[PDB]
């Protein structure tokens, strides 16, 4: 039951560092080797180094020598790192990962290097009326404007919503703004005594949004 | 570093059908150790990699023995005898021999089911974001196949341009559907000054254009 | 045994 869970998206201006953490559990911690990997964009996978949390050992590949710092803190069993000097172009994915019999990644933390300042987004309600009802089953959704940067996380009723559920990937506005919805289809016969409300968290910025979504008419 | 490199970079291919994906190496990647290091990792859409074969071709545990890997020394192919919708996504072989371990370009695997029109529907401002000066129109393609998709925007009959943005999804891992969002974006003033907002949608699996549209009065 | 990267044995 190896198990890694990394924290939350940051961004940072330029020529600042960034420190991201990696909690493990179900294993020797002390013990076992911690990988770190970057997921480029549209580039690839690029494995970054690994710690040893028992004697603090080190690794790098000649590319992150002095841009990144390994360390452990075996009271807690959190293996982290730093960046220094973060480009634009070191936007990206960054893993932690295990490889004995039990292979196992983190879900992974998306760090932005930007100059632009993080904006919270605004939610609005994707309304169920008889334009978005089929055949005995109902569409409605959320919309999740004007943000920056990415990720931002949409759940319905708290995870308990998740069959017919579609979160589209972001779009970019002109005003230089991610845009993003997010819809479930139901049955239309439900649409007066079940709930619906859209969990929207964007972290970069602290927010946290609960919107319920109620049909309407035309 | 020894170079990976994967071939092809997408596939396309019908249900029960079979699969081959192939990895080149710079160099052998047989060990002074008598086994040769490498691995085969999936990356679902929304997900972190797993590991599905190590040392050539060992699965990993609970993995359907529809997998398969073979290869020599600078040669490798991953196996689906099967193909599954399940088995939609990015692949990836790893070396592990030299240093530092390295990654493939990765293959993406898509599903080629029957045609399916796609559902339509379509989504009215809603009061909040109306208030706030902005107003945008959402119209939903639900669950069609194949991608290819093609949405205009009327309003009062006048086709649009430059005013919306559109989204797809990543292939739905059970029905080996996609979803389209088109949203049409305008100020308040502009929405006010128009009365009949429709989505044109055209498809393969349509034999004529169908037609989703709302009166701003209702 | 591979020493390049060592977790690579189990």
């Amino acid at each position: 039951q190896v198990q890694l869970v990394q924290s939350g998206a940051e961004v940072v201006k330029p020529g600042a560092s960034v420190k991201v953490s990696c909690k493990a559990s179900g294993y020797a911690f002390s013990s076992s080797w911690m990988n770190w990997v970057r997921q480029a964009p549209g580039q690839g996978l690029e494995w970054i180094g690994r710690i040893y949390p028992g004697d603090g050992d080190t690794n790098y590949a000649q590319k992150f020598q002095g841009k990144a710092t390994l360390t452990a803190d075996k009271s807690t069993s959190t293996a982290y790192m730093e960046l220094s000097s973060l480009r634009s172009e070191d936007t990206a994915v960054y893993f932690c990962a295990r490889e004995y019999d039990e292979a196992y990644w983190g879900q992974g933390t998306l760090v932005t290097v930007s100059s632009a300042s993080t904006k919270g987004p605004s939610v609005f309600p994707l309304a169920p009326s008889s334009k978005s009802t089929s055949g005995g089953t109902a569409a409605l959704g959320c919309l999740v404007k004007d943000y920056f940067p990415e990720p931002v996380t949409v759940s319905w009723n708290s995870g308990a919503l998740t069959s017919g559920v579609h979160t589209f990937p972001a779009v970019l506005q002109s005003s230089g703004l991610y845009s993003l919805s997010s819809v479930v289809t139901v049955p239309s016969s439900s649409l007066g005594t079940q709930t619906y409300i859209c969990n929207v968290n964007h972290k970069p910025s602290n927010t946290k949004v609960d919107k319920k979504v109620e049909p309407k008419s035309c | 570093d020894i170079q990976m490199t994967q071939t092809p970079l997408s596939l396309s291919v019908t249900p029960g059908q079979p699969a081959s994906i192939s990895c080149k190496s710079s160099q052998s990647l047989l060990y002074s150790n008598g086994k040769t290091y490498l691995n085969w990792l999936l990356q679902k859409p929304g997900q972190s990699p797993k590991r599905l074969i190590y040392l050539v071709s060992k699965l990993d545990s609970g993995v359907p023995d529809r997998f398969s890997g073979s290869g020599s020394g600078t040669d490798f192919t991953l196996k689906i005898s099967r193909v599954e919708a399940e088995d939609v996504g990015v692949y990836y072989c790893v070396q592990g021999t030299h240093f530092p371990q390295t990654f493939g370009g990765g293959t993406k695997v898509e599903i080629k089911r029957t045609v399916a029109a796609p559902s339509v529907f379509i989504f009215p401002p809603s009061d909040e974001q109306l208030k706030s000066g902005t107003a945008s129109v959402v119209c939903l393609l639900n669950n069609f196949y194949p991608r290819e998709a093609k949405v205009q925007w009327k309003v009062d009959n006048a086709l649009q341009s430059g005013n919306s943005q559109e989204s797809v999804t990543e292939q739905d891992s059970k029905d080996s559907t996609y979803s389209l969002s088109s949203t049409l974006t305008l100020s308040k003033a502009d929405y006010e000054k128009h009365k009949v907002y429709a989505c044109e949608v055209t498809h393969q699996g349509l034999s004529s254009p169908v037609t989703k549209s709302f009166n701003r009065g209702e | 045994a591979n020493s390049n990267n060592p977790d690579w044995d189990f």
